[PDB]
């Protein structure tokens, strides 16, 4: 599932509302927060796997969200050394991501924090626009910067 | 390896740096090298814009002076920040909730493209200036060499001593300002303001700033002069202030109310530097 | 509507403007607005690079000071020009043939990334300085208040009076420089140089410049001090010069030969401005 | 032959040598100078008409010159009003040009200043690189700037 450079393909999702906030999710068990991001199975389309983890970890069918923009390219980040598993090969060094931006055209109630018996997230809340760039783990941070940048103009439309 | 913007508010020039969409690091030494006017970019202060540190606010920002050290002044660099984040399309709001080394705050862009800045409510208690005196009074007596001066003292977070004069052009700032700044009754020194009242709604103003001398615009200085002018019955609630480098509109409704200061901010050029 | 580059040579900061691949217009008023250090870009001089005006040369260039007026000095802004046109890939030559308000010229970039500048041959004839005296001499006597000063006078295209001193740190520049600049025997005034000779190949130097006071680097000043030092038997033919803002290497082989001056030029940042 | 905006198609040519100079030509009769530029007939290729006026006004077959670069796009300039012929319609307002840069791999002798009985140029000489941007007529000047700019890097190769 890894490519030749070590990166495994993933999709990230940034759900916003008309008021200009985005949805910030608490990771399961812990009290660390981050955006939804999930693995693209073999033979998945980018958009496919996106809607996949959207439903699994949010409980949102395509009727509830309106696609607003994806990124042009794949964005890469490298895990730090202490979290690299060198012995399980091929060795995953980091992730290459494609990010999509949705608008919630439904209500703040179909947000099923745990649909499956395997909930990767406890709760959620709404946050201002540039808040995640500070809060996300340090190695994720450049990716988040580029993402929120490319998305910011589009989100600044009412 | 960095994009910046050079701006100024009424002659107070900033280097302004987006640390929101940019990875960026500083030194006291680096900031000094950058601030130098012939060897670097040239600025009085460096203003760093950062993501908010809580989910309700919009941005956070820091200020370093050209010595290298952080500056926590209440209204410092607020209007340049406020026009910047709109200019660089980082927000499209007119009200902006911001956090600094002084706390939360809210900033309003007006239709004229000016910025209104809530400065807080002016403290007149002497022990808070600090100003050495027996009770808080509307006017005090400065025994300065052979002259006798009628001062009014206020804190905008800075220390200020405001003096009524008859024509600001005729005032002896460069001689009296230094002797009033390092006065006994000012253990932390003070900012000396020379205020000529034209009408209940219009004054002129010159400020001898702490350790620096006369400046072409002190924001807190204007705030102090209008506060003390209102507290002395001289001024109305919305005073236009003429400073050597342009105009401020101060509004304050007395004790119990904050003081609102309104001014321009000018964007001068966009620049890119390595290191 | 314009791209510029801010540079400096030994603390002499220029705004540098490509007028070769850019359409660009100026005012005295505009240049003043741009030169202002808090309201504009901030610079001592604006340097405009233009296409050559004859098919044999490489470029032509002009200099405006911050008052707004053109400057015709022999070595002025040469090294910043010379590193600029290479940096912005407008040429890849190491020898560059250039025309200014002073005439043709040739500039060499060295392997160290320094620029060697042919300044012409120093004129010692008094009537050309102008310097009021009975015959050209290697040393003259300045009757200045209570002191007696041994000067040497040369023209690099500027007027210069060079004074030997024992330690440049110990010299009273700020007091004596003004009285020597506006001396009777200097109807156009003069640039005052204080020169401490360390070895036949190494001096230190401070310069009180005309109408400006002490500067951290005067190129023609260094040229003058080394010329007069050589003409007085004090110095060898290749002298290192230490100025408050860095180093110059002057080479001159006596009368009949031009004088070559070699220094750094620093590129500081790239900028874009409207109007 | 004009397009819908008034511009008529033309090619410009900048012949240089290894020493880094370009060829500057004196217009016929007058003592004003400029680069070679010529009209693209119906059914001409850009390169075709180029080699056309290269031969006609220089006397240079494709064996004598080596193509180095053309421009990416068409560059437009507008004649001034006093030189506009409003009555001959459709009215030519200016020119849209494609510029080619050659290297003279032959000698400075096959430069036949007048091959045809209709010589548009008297003589010629070699000039430094940025010299034409100053000397060319004022309305041509922006075009020359952009041209010499795009060409300058390529020419700075020995
Ligand atoms: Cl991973
Ligand atoms: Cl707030
Ligand atoms: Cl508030
Ligand atoms: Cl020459
Ligand atoms: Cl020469
Ligand atoms: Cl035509």
């Amino acid at each position: 599932m890894i490519d030749d450079d070590g990166y495994r393909p993933n999709v990230g999702i940034v759900i916003c509302n008309r008021q200009g906030q985005v949805m910030w999710a608490r990771r399961f068990g812990q009290h660390s927060w981050q955006f939804p991001q999930g693995g693209i199975n073999p033979g998945e389309s980018a958009e496919q796997a996106m809607y996949r983890e959207l439903f699994e970890e949010v409980g949102l069918s395509r009727k509830d969200v309106r696609i607003l923009a994806s990124t042009r390219n794949w964005l890469r980040y490298k895990l730090p050394k202490r979290l690299v598993r060198w012995d399980t090969k091929p060795v995953c060094i980091g992730q290459k991501q494609k990010w999509f931006l949705l608008q919630l055209v439904s209500g703040d109630a179909e947000i099923n924090m745990q649909t499956s018996s395997t909930p990767e997230f406890d709760g959620w809340r709404w946050v201002s626009y540039w808040y995640p760039v500070r809060q996300v783990v340090s190695f994720k941070r450049d990716v988040y910067r580029r993402v929120m940048k490319e998305f910011a103009s589009v989100v600044m439309s009412l | 390896s960095m994009q910046f913007s050079k701006m100024h508010g009424l002659g107070n020039d900033f280097m302004v740096v987006d640390a929101v969409t940019q990875n960026v690091f500083f030194s006291p030494e680096l900031i000094r090298r950058l601030a130098d006017r012939h060897l670097g970019v040239g600025f009085d202060q460096l203003l760093v814009v950062e993501p908010p540190y809580d989910p309700e606010l919009d941005f956070h920002y820091r200020i370093f002076n050209a010595d290298g050290s952080e500056v926590a002044q209440c209204g410092n660099g607020a209007r340049c920040f406020a026009r910047f984040v709109r200019l660089k399309g980082l927000t499209n709001k007119r009200d902006i909730r911001v956090s600094t080394a002084n706390g939360r705050m809210v900033l309003t862009v007006t239709d004229d493209d000016l910025v209104r800045v809530n400065m807080g409510e002016p403290n007149f208690e002497p022990s808070a200036v600090p100003f050495r005196a027996n009770k808080a009074e509307k006017t005090y007596i400065m025994r300065a060499a052979e002259q006798t001066i009628l001062c009014g003292v206020v804190s905008m977070g800075n220390p200020h001593c405001v003096i009524q004069v008859d024509d600001v052009d005729t005032a002896a700032v460069e001689t009296l300002g230094p002797v009033l700044e390092s006065h006994e009754r000012f253990p932390e020194r003070a900012n000396i303001g020379f205020m000529q009242v034209v009408k209940r709604e219009h004054i002129r103003l010159r400020v001898y700033e702490r350790g620096a001398g006369e400046t072409q615009a002190c924001g807190s200085g204007a705030c102090a002069a209008v506060a003390v002018g209102i507290q002395q019955g001289l001024l109305a609630e919305e005073v236009r202030v003429e400073l050597p480098g342009g105009r401020l509109d101060i509004a304050w409704k007395g004790p119990g109310h904050p003081l609102y200061m309104t001014g321009p901010a000018v964007h001068v050029y966009d620049g890119f530097i390595h290191l």
